[PDB]
């Protein structure tokens, strides 16, 4: 993450991020809605950061320092560039909605009233098709990635030294290779929880309650399709094992 | 410090998300209770042994049977949660969550945890449950379910007041360390 965005999302809530004199100007219901939208954006910023650790720290570090066999880095980090493209674009839209809402003279005071339309756009059309295709592929390669990592860490000296070196800093404590893979797999199932709680506090404008209701339904359709398109790939599994599934 | 992995399972109403948040912060949030939990690596020292315990939630995965098992690989201890204010969450333990955890995590210790123990003597809870011919889960009902499912042990806690929370995670660490 870049310093500007980390600082904007450093507080535990929207109510602690904005000036106390700005917070006083809003009703309780608006503060509750804004705290949940802030959590959605803050966790999206962290998710994009997880993908940058996977692409820039791990993947690129292995290509530029180690002599792994061709197709090993791709097996460890399946679809990481496609995942990074989807979520960096989504994060850009979320952060631009916050930026447009800022009060003149402020870099922290804002209220986001129209999140629903952004969520409908992300979870429909070509972008939803690409999310479904990318997560169906990633989650089906999840077990194979973990197994490939375990084998390399246990048998390759230079690979083990590389992992221990880049994961040594305290800021990488929750972000080892397998932890990153599970953080990404679990991201998609966090969206309905966040959207439903934003919806619970968005009844004040009927068009906004309707847009978020449509977005929640689209997110659930996407999750059902991804879940139905998963079959764990296994290195060395024979065709007979596959067609006798 | 050896690294161990903990996963919490249970129905959406069981309070698993809140439990992980309160333990990771050593505080029940005073301003905003997060909707979700990403992950955390807690530094724990139990009976003289230092451990790095990675914590994971399964919240949001309950309706997706192919996404949910992806949280289980290499788990060292399972916390199987139910809420004391919800006898229906306890009923779903033996034939829904238990067969699943034993299949994907064979020989992994399971600790059955009764959450929201502060609501056992809450008048609103007692009045509400009485309308569906029910009452807050009794400690012996919890112990009996834990015995029945072959749990390593039975414990209770309250994320709201923190009572019992330290004890659950220190016992989970000891269980994760066993042969
Ligand atoms: O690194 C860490 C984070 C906080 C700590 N929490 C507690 O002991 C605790 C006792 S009751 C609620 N939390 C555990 N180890």
């Amino acid at each position: 993450s870049m310093e500007m965005d980390e600082k904007d999302f450093a507080a535990d809530s929207w109510s602690l991020a904005v000036d106390s004199s700005f917070l006083q100007q809003h009703k309780k219901e608006v503060m509750k809605q804004q705290d949940v939208i802030y959590e959605l954006i803050q966790t999206e910023l962290h998710h994009v950061r997880t993908l940058k650790i996977m692409t820039r720290l791990f993947r690129t570090g292995m290509l530029e320092e180690l002599h792994l066999e061709p197709g090993v880095v791709q097996g460890l980090f399946p679809c990481v560039d496609e995942l990074s493209d989807i979520h960096t674009r989504f994060l850009s839209q979320l952060l631009e909605r916050r930026r447009q809402a800022l009060c003149p003279g402020s870099t922290r005071n804002f209220v986001i009233h129209r999140l629903g339309d952004l969520l409908i756009s992300q979870f429909s059309g070509p972008s939803a098709e690409q999310m479904c295709k990318t997560y169906s592929e990633f989650c089906s390669r999840h077990s194979k990635a973990l197994k490939l990592y375990k084998e390399l860490y246990a048998r390759d000296k230079r690979f083990q030294q590389f992992i221990r070196k880049v994961t040594r800093p305290a800021v990488l404590k929750r972000h080892g290779v397998q932890e990153c893979i599970l953080l990404v797999t679990q991201r998609i199932t966090k969206y309905p929880l966040l959207i439903s709680r934003i919806l619970q506090h968005s009844h004040g404008i009927e068009e906004e309650r309707q847009d978020l209701t449509t977005a929640l339904g689209l997110v659930k359709e996407l999750l059902s399709n991804v879940d139905e398109g998963i079959y764990q790939l296994e290195k060395g599994a024979r065709l007979q094992e596959i067609y006798n599934r | 410090a050896i690294r161990k992995k903990l996963v919490i399972v249970g129905d959406g109403a069981c309070g698993k998300t809140c439990l992980l948040i309160v333990f990771s912060k050593d505080q029940f949030p005073e301003v905003y209770v997060p909707t979700v939990f990403e992950n955390y690596v807690a530094d724990i020292e139990v009976d003289g042994k230092q451990v790095e315990l990675a914590l994971w939630d399964t919240a949001g995965q309950e309706d997706y049977d192919r996404l949910r098992p992806l949280s289980y690989p290499d788990t060292d201890v399972i916390l199987m949660c139910f809420s004391i204010d919800s006898p229906d969450s306890l009923e779903n333990i033996p034939e829904k969550w238990t067969p699943e955890v034993k299949h994907f995590c064979p020989n992994v210790p399971i600790i059955l945890v009764g959450n929201k123990k502060d609501l056992r003597n809450d008048e609103h809870t007692r009045r509400e449950l009485a309308k569906m011919k029910q009452e807050p889960v009794k400690p012996e009902e919890g112990r009996d379910m834990a015995n029945r499912i072959g749990a390593f042990g039975y414990m209770e806690c309250s994320a709201k007041t923190k009572d019992g929370v330290r004890e659950v995670f220190e016992m989970a660490t000891r269980a994760a360390l066993q042969a």
